[PDB]
This record gives C-alpha cells, structure tokens and sequence, in this order.
C-alpha cells in the first residue's frame, strides 16, 4: 500500500477495465461485478465477478 | 463578520392529479389525508429534548 | 420531483391506483409557470409549502 | 373476598362448557319465540331444475 | 369449450437514480432491476403473487410504486410504457377477451426493458414562464424601468 | 363484582339475538319480515340485582346508565350483519350503486 | 371457502360466477380463469367470435 | 378483415387467491371486545 503515487487522485476519466476472452475478441465484464473491496487496487481486497 | 441578514418568503405548490379509488372508500377523508401527508412532506418542524 | 409525492399518495387507505399527477408553482398567488410531470425547480429566496 | 370472587369465576366458567346445542335451544313455554337464526337444507341446497 | 390464452407483451422506458455508495456500479444494478421487472409481470410462478389488474385494467402507476420501492433507488424521471407496438400508454387494455398481459423478454421476442441513468448538470426544464418584464412577474434586479 | 357477574351471564342467555336477521321497527307495523322492538335493539345486556336490603342502597332504576352508545351499537350489528351476509359469499361492498 | 360457494350456486352452472367457481375447485392445478359469454372459438382458423 | 362486433362487456377472471374473505373468517367479530378502559369508565358511572 505504500508505493503508489501521490501526486494526484486518479480522475474518473481513468477507471481500470476488465474483460474476458472468446476465441480471439475480448468482451467486456463492467456490469457483472458484483463487489470490489480493493476500490481499484489500492488496498488489498477480494473482487467478486 | 456578518455581510446581511435576509428573511425568506415562500412558494405555494399547486398539484393537479386523477385518483382511482377503492369501493370501500370516501374522497373526503382520503383528500384530507392526502393534504395532511403532503403537508408535512414538505415542512418538517423540529422537536426540542429534556 | 413527482415521484417523492407518487410513493405517498399510494400509501393512503382507499387509494388504488394514480391516473394523473402533475405540480405547478405559485408565487403571491399568480401562477409562475405551465408545470411539469416529473421535477420543478424552485426560486432560490422561497421555501415551499402546499 | 378473593376466594369467594375465585369460587364465582369457577362457576361461571363451568357454565360456558354446555353443548352448543343447550345453549342455543328455544324456550317451549313463550309463545312469542320464532326460528331466526338458521335455514334447514330444504331451502338452501334446493334449485329448480 | 375450453382454450389456451393469448400473451400480449409489455415493455418499459425511464431514467433513474441511485443512492450512495450503489451509484458507483450502474451496470451491475440494470441488471438486478430488469430481471425484478419481469418477476413482477408474471405472478403465477411466484408463489404468493399479487394481482396488478384493477377492473380490466393495468395502470402504468403500479409499476411505478414497485421501482420506488427497491432499497438502491432514489427517483425516477421520464416513465413510458409499450403495449405491443402502441407507444405510449397510461392504462393497458386486453384487445381480445382471450388476452392476458406478460412480459417482455430477450429469447421469447428480442426486446428488453431500457433503463438508463439520469445526470443533473445535463438537465433541461420544459416550463415557460407565463409571463416576462412586467411587475409581479420578475425580480427586483430584473425591472428595467421602461 | 356483583354486576358484572350478572352482566357476564346475561351474555349468555342472549346469544340468539346477536346472530338473528330481524329488522329493527319503531312503530308496530306488518310488512311481511320479522321484526324487533326496542328492548332487543342491544349487542350488550344487563340484570338486575338482588340481595337483601337491595331497597336501601340501589333505588329504583340505575340500568339505564349502563347501556351502549349508538355508534358502537351500529358499528358491532352492521359487523354482525356483514359476517351472517358473508356464510353465502355475498357482500354489500361489491355493489357501487348500492352505496 | 368451499361451502359458502355452493351455498350459492348451488351446484349449476348457469352465469359467470358460476362457472368460475365450479373449476377453481375441482381442478386446483389452474391459477387463474375467465369466462367469456356467448363467444365461440373456431379451431380450424384459431379465431374467436365475440 | 370483416370488422365483426366486439363484446362491450369487460373485466377480469379470477385467481385462487381471491377465494378469501375477511368476514366469513370468526375471528372478525367478537362476542365481548372490551378492555380495560372500558371497565373502568363501568365503574366510574355506575359508583
């Protein structure tokens, strides 16, 4: 937890983004997370999908 | 240090509606609830403790 | 906005289902606008009543 | 006065366990009394045809 | 003679917005309220189901109630209903003694129920004002003294 | 106590006219239904006491301030009324034009 | 339930409640029913004649 | 295609859930529905 940047707070415009394979396209998963208690990867945490 | 002092005034909110009713009722006490309901919806007042 | 007064208005014995619902504002008695079924926006200086 | 009030409530609750058909039953001697509380199945199970 | 009914087909159109901390996974819960919607429409295969019609009638206000009332839900704005191809509707009707209303759903037709999220700073108001620079009508800052 | 002893077998003796479908006539009259005066027009009943020396401390009539106010008179015969309709799945509230 | 029914239809069929009630319960796997009066059904073209 | 008429009668069937009645159930009216109150405004008028 203590080697990130502090410069700035992440903006909105850079959320991350997680997708999932099918046979060479990538689709994505946005709205099948359930809960993310990592809030992005700043803490650790389990992620639900 | 304080710039002004202002007194607040006050609107008045007109509701035009079409209610369906069940068999077993009376639109006056009905009314009446409605305007007491949305009466205190809209001004709360606050209760002062011992 | 309407919905705020839809979900109390159905909660009155008697009451079956809302045909119509809409909210105007009024100032000194005059009406100031044409209405609205879904939100209106209040005047910065006045508090609303019924 | 408690055991006398106790001894009356004993026998008042005495005189509720009475068959439904006594307690219900019609008085031979007024002539005044009339059936009006029940139909017999002649009048109620009947339809004409 | 004894038949089968005839499936008439209902669909929903309106803009919503979340409570905190829900608002932050909209696409998570489009999903818990589209499939809460078709739950509703059908109350035969619930047990315990209530009944929506009123007379003949369905109203589009208790379809409404029942959006108000899941925990995650603030207001909603903009409310429409479909009636297999009428457009907008405020009370549906059976067109055939034999009809009977269900719902909408992507592998029985291909249609769904379209939500999307309301944002404040992109709001337009449709009110015009009855009338303009006369007195009673404008500010004291306004009056420009013709 | 002793009155309501008295008052709880009075509501005994009294059942069938909790349940019964007479109509409630002022004036005598023959209009082809059953019909009940005054002094049955109750969904409460009461005695009269008696022990000795009763002509000393209860004089001559005190049953009139022990009765029922009208409204709660019709409240509890007009639900009577509905649950003795109701034994031939027939109500009055499904009738618009009958209220 | 049962009882106060037949009280009143009296077990025949000859208006709407009666037919309603005579199916909801001898068959209890229906949920619900509606019965249509002098309408006919053509099984050959799947119309119906009002 | 023909334009036939339509039947001007309209309503609803009925579910297995609207069988029931509030009034017909016995626990909707009581023989004595008095409470403590009531006998002590009794007492208060006959003393």
């Amino acid at each position: 937890e203590e080697t990130a940047d502090i410069s700035l707070r992440r903006q909105e415009e850079y959320k991350l983004q997680w997708y999932y394979l099918k046979d060479n396209a990538w689709e994505s998963l946005g709205d099948r997370i359930v809960n993310d208690a990592s809030n992005g990867l700043v803490t650790s945490g389990i992620i639900n999908l | 240090d304080f710039a002004d002092i202002v007194i607040l005034g006050e609107e008045e909110i007109g509701i035009c509606a079409d209610i369906q009713l069940e068999t077993n009722a009376d639109a006056e006490d009905v009314l009446v609830n409605i305007y007491v309901r949305i009466q205190q919806f809209l001004s709360p007042r606050l209760k002062f403790y011992t | 906005h309407t919905s705020d007064l839809y979900q109390e208005i159905l909660q009155v014995p008697g009451v079956s289902a809302i045909k119509k619902l809409s909210i105007a504002n009024y100032i000194n008695g005059l009406r100031q606008t044409q209405g609205h079924p879904w939100y209106l926006q209040l005047t910065d200086q006045y508090r609303p009543v019924l | 006065i408690l055991e006398v009030l106790c001894y009356a409530i004993t026998d008042l609750g005495y005189r509720n366990n009475l068959d439904i058909a006594d307690l219900l039953a019609l008085n031979p001697q007024d002539g005044n009394s009339r059936e009006n509380n029940f139909f017999t199945p002649d009048a109620v199970l009947t339809c004409n045809p | 003679k004894v038949v089968n009914p005839q499936y008439e087909r209902i669909q929903v159109d309106f803009q919503v917005k979340l409570k905190a901390p829900y608002s932050s996974n909209f696409g998570y819960y489009r999903r818990e309220l589209q499939q809460a919607i078709v739950g509703f429409l059908t109350p035969w295969t619930v047990d315990s189901g209530a009944d929506i019609n009123f007379g003949g009638k369905v109203y589009r206000s208790s379809i409404l109630k029942f959006v108000e009332e899941q925990y995650y839900v603030d207001y909603v704005v903009n409310f429409k209903m479909n009636l297999n191809n009428q457009q907008d509707i405020r009370e549906a009707i059976a067109i055939t003694p034999r009809s009977v209303i269900t719902s909408v759903s992507p592998k029985t037709s291909n249609q769904d129920h379209m939500i999307e999220e309301f944002i404040e700073q992109a709001i337009v108001f449709n009110n015009q004002k009855l009338e303009s620079g006369v007195l009673g009508y404008e500010s004291l800052n306004d009056l420009e003294l013709g | 106590f002793d009155q309501l002893l008295a008052s709880y077998l009075a509501q005994l003796s009294h059942i069938r006219d909790l349940f019964s479908w007479e109509v409630d006539v002022t004036q005598p009259q023959q209009n082809d239904y059953a019909t009940r005066l005054q002094e049955k027009q109750r969904t409460y009943f009461t005695q009269k006491l008696d022990f000795p020396e009763i002509e000393k401390i209860i004089p001559d009539n005190y049953l009139d301030v022990l009765d029922e106010a009208p409204e709660t008179y019709r409240d509890r015969r007009n639900r009577f009324l509905d649950h003795l309709l109701a034994r031939f799945s027939e109500s009055f509230s499904d009738y618009v034009l009958l209220n | 339930i049962r009882i106060s029914e037949r009280l009143r239809h009296k077990g025949r069929a000859v208006a709407i409640f009666d037919y309603e009630r005579l199916v909801l319960e001898k068959f209890p796997q229906i949920y619900k029913v509606r019965c249509i009066n002098h309408g006919q059904f053509d099984d050959a073209q799947e119309q119906l004649y009002e | 295609n023909r334009d036939l008429p339509k039947n001007p009668l309209i309503r609803d069937g009925v579910s297995q859930r609207q069988r029931q009645v509030s009034a017909l159930s016995p626990a909707s009216i009581g023989v004595d529905e008095r409470d403590l109150a009531d006998f002590l405004v009794l007492v208060y008028r006959l003393s």
